[PDB]
Formats: structure tokens, C-alpha cells, sequence
């Protein structure tokens, strides 16, 4: 995404939290920001136009600003039914498209924050046998329930051929997923290191291991 | 009352063309600048394309180019996207959108079509023991890998195991489902999981030993 | 440089303003067809029609004095209003409003034409308002959708 925002913002009722969405002099620069709010398993709604201002239908504690390539959406006073995505979009001169900020959680604390439970599993050998390595990295346990998990081989980056799950939410409120790293086999016996990261809320849970075990 | 309906959604093969329409209602559709805005599943907005009211100025975003043809019949109050080398990055929820003409702010949305590009046939999973390598608690846990289509069922010694466990969601691995399982049990005196792909009719059990 | 007709942006805006100060002299609207445009200018020519005349009331006691301080009689008068609309819209921020206003002046500039029998000088004077809106604000008539935008954003909803 063009546009920058943070994928969790959050606070108990009744604080006043903030979600940034950071671009450019051809977008933010050059023209007006609009909010979306978007509910689980609904479309989105729209929540700000002209950087500011409130359609019809949207309670006042939701208010919005912009500066230079930058704007900001305020919630005055979180509120249960604030709990959702919210997208900020502007048109870009440069490109002659939209541009979408990648979306930000808000959640309204209803329990402590909790960090993540972090396990990784090797491939096993009976898949081995089919020629693939597929490395399981177990999440238990989050909130709020937004995670980036980054994988790294012999400490470098992976940007292909790994899988993330959506965060579901578990039995006592707090949030697991699951990621995945597969290889060919070959490609598993030349590398030694493997690590899955799991930043959650900022601070990042790291789990390794090492192919001879 | 203000509306936009989309249709046309579906299960369409990579390389294929899918036609998508979007019926509006209570308005003026000939004076409004219209979107399609699509959302991936569990991934943010994307901006797609956009056609002013009569049609003078079409936009596309980068990643559609050359491949979809935005258009409208306002004799017809219908706003369409043509789909042509649909690729699996191409699946998504997708939504037509009514742009202010003062504003430009979406303010009014459809439901939203779901497109899938899947070539996949029915695959049963394959199962994979997920074990520590190199006490107290210990995590065990099966990989389901590889299956087609949603769902598939996980239990621990077929219903005793319950306490400690964690089914993950599915995700899309190349065309395929793949989904794991843990349970979390004490040190040192049998545990296997029991998967089932009811559409493949499918039962396989796999008992986990490091 | 080129010449202005080479653009389709000019040619487009000649056609709907030319329209426009001519059936406003008139009195009587043209039936044969639009050249340029097609469905565009037809549905922006419906909005400057709607747009246009409450602009001419609300602008009445401006236009009519700014009329005054131009004192138009002749075909050379024509020749010093379009420094004056230069230099004027030119001047800050472009909007939809201030293009409605400049289409509306000329307007009111070709029914005062037709009371003093100088009907030739409304198509000089329909070129010299497109020349003073197309040559200074192409880039931001472009990126606002050009007629189909000025229809968009003056578009209001009936009952």
C-alpha cells in the first residue's frame, strides 16, 4: 500500500485513541483524505471526507485532520461498537489512481494485553520424502489480536513462499494464527538457521531452530 | 432507497475472463463518477478502477492494467467490470462504489461479489506429525496439507484429547488448503490426531512420537 | 506553439460555450447535433443551462457594473475584456464556481450583444472565454474529468 498506517491502534473505553495514515506530496501532498469504517463481514462505510468532515450518521466523537503529507483520524472516547478496520484513501496525481492505507484494528480493550505464544516446528521426515519442508510456526494467546510474523533463513529475509492466517479468535477472547515457510528439500538441506518472528504491540517474540536435530 | 447490487461472481479458472455487473437504484446513475474497489480475503482495500458519468475518463490501478475493461450503460443504470488473465491474486471481494461529485468520497457501496480463481480439483490432505527437536509441557501437533476443498475436521484420541488444543485456520498454499492442529500435553501415553476431508471422504489417523 | 483546436479538451469547451452564449441571445436552442462531445457536452449543457442562470441573478449587481467599467459597444472592446479575465482568473484558487461564473458573465456579455446588433462578435467572444479557461487551467480541468467532472459536481437530486 502507498499510503502508511498502523496495522493496531488501541485503548479502553472512553480513551481518546489516534490512527496516522502517512504518504506523499501526490497524494496526501495534493488532495483531500477520506475514512472508511469497515465491520467484519461488511462493506465499508464511509466515516470522514474533505480530511474532516462527518456524512450524516457518523457520532462526533470520530473526527479527522490533515498536515503536509500526513492526516490523522481521532476517536474521542472509544465506545464497543468502534471496534473495526478504518481505511484512509486519497487520489494520487501520479499515479492517476486511489490509494488505499493498508487499514488499521482498532480495539477497544475489554481484557490486559497479552503476548504471543510462539512455537516452531520443523518439517517432519515422512514429508521430506516427498521432495518439500514446510516449517510451522504456531501463534497462541494475542491481544489485540493483530500480528506481522517475518521469517528469516541463515538470518536473512524471506519475502516469498511463506503463509500467514488471518488471526482467529480463541476460546477466552485472545487471538491465535499460524504461518508457514515451504522449501524443497534441497533448498532445506542448504540452509542451517531458520527463525519465525512474531512482532506483536512494537516488541517482537522470536522462536528458531537448526536443521541438524 | 439508495442502492447498489453486484453480481456476476464465481469460481473461474486462472487465465480465465469473468464479466461483473452492478445494478443501481433510487438514484440519478448518469450524474455520478462510479468504482470498483476489491478486498482480498483477510487483506486490506484495493482501489481497482473508475469511469466518470459519461463515460470521457477511465482509470485503472497498476496491478489490472491492460487486463480489465471498465464500463456503463446509463440507459441501463448498470455499471460493469470485464475480467480477462485472472490470476489467484485476483480473488476478492468485490464492490462497487458511488463517488460524491464534490467530495469524491465513496458514500454509498453494494454488498460486494465474491471471485475465486481456482483451478483446483477435489485433493485429499496428506498428514505430517509436527514434533519438537532438539521435562514439563510438551506441544505436539499435525500438519493437514494440501486438501480441496473446505473443510476439514481435527480431533485428539478421537474426542478425549479436548483441553489444550489449538485448530489454526485454513490458508491457501498455491491452489491448496493447508491447516495444523496443536495440543499441549504434560512430559512422558498415546496421542494421535484424527483428520477427516469429508469431500474427498477422507480418514486418516496419525499418532505423534518425537 | 499548436494551435488550440488541436486540443479535444478546447474544441470540446468551444462547442458547449459557444452553445451556451448563443442560445442565451437567442432566445431559441440549437436542435442539430454537437460535433465534439456527443452525450458529454449534451448532459454539461443541461447543467449550465440549471447552473448558468442563477449565477447571472446572483451575480447581476457585479456583472452589470464590471459591464460598465469595460463599457462594451464595438468588436475592439472584446479585444481588452479577455486581459481582464486573464489576469482576474488567473488570480488564487480554481474551482467549478469561478469557471460557472466566468461561462455566466459572457452570458450576460452576449445578451447585451444582441440588444446593440453586434450578434457576430458572441462566437469571438465564446472563443475569447474558452481561450482564458482552457490556455491558464488545462492541468486542473484534466484531473477534475473536464465536463463530465463540472456535471458531477454541480449535480443535485430532485424532489
Amino acid at each position: 500500500s502507498v499510503l502508511t498506517q498502523p496495522p493496531s491502534a488501541s485503548g479502553t473505553p472512553g480513551q481518546r485513541v489516534t490512527i496516522s495514515c502517512s504518504g506523499s506530496s501526490s497524494n496526501i501532498g495534493s488532495n483531500t483524505v477520506n475514512w472508511y469504517q469497515q465491520l467484519p463481514g461488511t462493506a465499508p462505510k464511509l466515516l470522514i471526507y474533505s480530511n474532516n468532515q462527518r456524512p450524516s450518521g457518523v457520532p462526533d466523537r470520530f473526527s479527522g485532520s490533515k498536515s503536509g503529507t500526513s492526516a490523522s483520524l481521532a476517536i474521542s472516547g472509544l465506545q464497543s461498537e468502534d471496534e473495526a478496520d478504518y481505511y484512509c484513501a486519497a487520489w494520487d496525481d501520479s499515479l492517476n489512481a486511489w490509494v488505499f492505507g493498508g487499514g488499521t484494528k482498532l480495539t477497544v480493550l475489554g481484557q490486559p494485553k497479552s503476548s504471543p505464544s510462539v512455537t516452531l516446528f520443523p518439517p517432519s521426515s515422512e514429508e521430506l520424502e516427498t521432495n518439500k519442508a514446510t516449517l510451522v510456526c504456531t501463534i497462541t494467546d494475542f491481544y489485540p489480536g493483530v500480528v506481522t510474523v517475518d521469517w528469516k533463513v541463515d538470518g536473512t529475509p524471506v519475502t516469498q513462499g511463506m503463509e500467514t492466517t488471518q488471526p482467529s479468535k480463541q476460546s477466552n477472547n485472545k487471538y491465535m494464527a499460524s504461518s508457514y515457510l515451504t522449501l524443497t528439500a534441497r533448498a532445506w538441506e542448504r540452509h542451517s538457521s531458520y527463525s519465525c518472528q512474531v512482532t506483536h504491540e512494537g516488541h517482537t517474540v522470536e522462536k528458531s531452530l537448526s536443521r541438524a536435530d | 432507497q439508495v442502492t447498489l447490487k453486484e453480481s456476476g461472481g464465481g469460481l473461474v479458472k486462472p487465465g480465465g475472463s469473468l464479466r461483473l455487473s452492478c445494478a443501481a437504484s433510487g438514484f440519478t446513475f448518469s450524474s455520478y463518477s462510479m468504482n470498483w474497489v476489491r478486498q482480498a480475503p483477510g487483506k486490506g482495500l484495493e482501489w481497482v478502477s473508475s469511469i466518470s458519468s459519461s463515460s470521457s475518463y477511465i482509470y485503472y490501478a497498476d496491478s489490472v492494467k491492460g487486463r480489465f475493461t471498465i464500463s456503463r450503460d446509463n440507459a441501463k443504470n448498470s455499471l460493469y467490470l470485464q475480467m480477462n488473465s485472472l490470476r489467484a491474486e485476483d480473488t476478492a471481494v468485490y464492490y462497487c462504489a458511488r463517488q460524491v461529485g464534490a467530495t469524491w468520497a465513496f458514500d454509498i457501496w453494494g454488498q460486494g461479489t465474491l471471485v475465486t480463481v481456482s483451478a483446483a480439483k477435489t485433493t485429499p490432505p496428506s498428514v505430517y506429525p509436527l514434533a519438537p527437536g532438539s521435562n514439563s509441557m510438551v506441544t505436539l501437533g499435525c500438519l493437514v496439507k494440501g486438501y480441496f476443498p473446505e473443510p476439514v475436521t481435527v480431533t485428539w484420541n478421537s474426542g478425549s484429547l479436548s483441553s489444550g488444543v489449538h485448530t489454526f485456520p485454513a490458508v491457501l498454499q498455491s491452489d491448496l488448503y493447508t491447516l495444523s492442529s496443536s495440543v499441549t500435553v504434560p512430559s512422558s501415553e498415546t496421542v494421535t490426531c484424527n483428520v477427516a476431508h469429508p469431500a474427498s471422504s477422507t480418514k486418516v489417523d496419525k499418532k505423534i512420537v518425537p | 506553439g499548436p494551435l488550440g483546436s488541436e486540443d479535444d479538451l478546447y474544441r470540446q469547451s468551444l462547442e458547449i460555450i459557444s452553445r451556451y452564449l448563443r442560445e442565451q441571445a437567442t432566445g431559441s436552442k440549437d436542435s442539430k447535433p454537437l460535433g465534439e462531445a456527443g452525450a458529454a457536452g449534451r448532459r454539461a449543457l443541461e447543467t449550465l443551462r440549471r447552473v448558468g442562470d442563477g449565477v447571472q441573478r446572483n451575480h447581476e449587481t457585479a456583472f452589470q457594473g464590471m459591464l460598465r467599467k469595460l463599457d462594451i459597444k464595438n468588436e475592439d472592446d472584446v479585444k481588452s475584456l479577455s486581459r481582464v479575465m486573464i489576469h482576474v482568473f488567473s488570480d488564487g484558487v480554481t474551482n467549478w464556481g469561478r469557471i460557472v461564473t466566468l461561462i455566466s458573465f459572457g452570458a450576460f456579455v452576449a445578451k447585451h450583444l444582441k440588444t446593440i446588433n453586434q450578434e457576430s462578435c458572441i462566437e469571438p467572444l465564446a472563443e475569447s472565454i474558452t481561450d482564458v479557461l482552457v490556455r491558464t487551467k488545462r492541468d486542473w480541468l484534466v484531473k477534475q474529468r473536464g465536463w463530465d467532472g463540472f456535471v458531477e459536481f454541480f449535480h443535485v437530486e430532485d424532489l
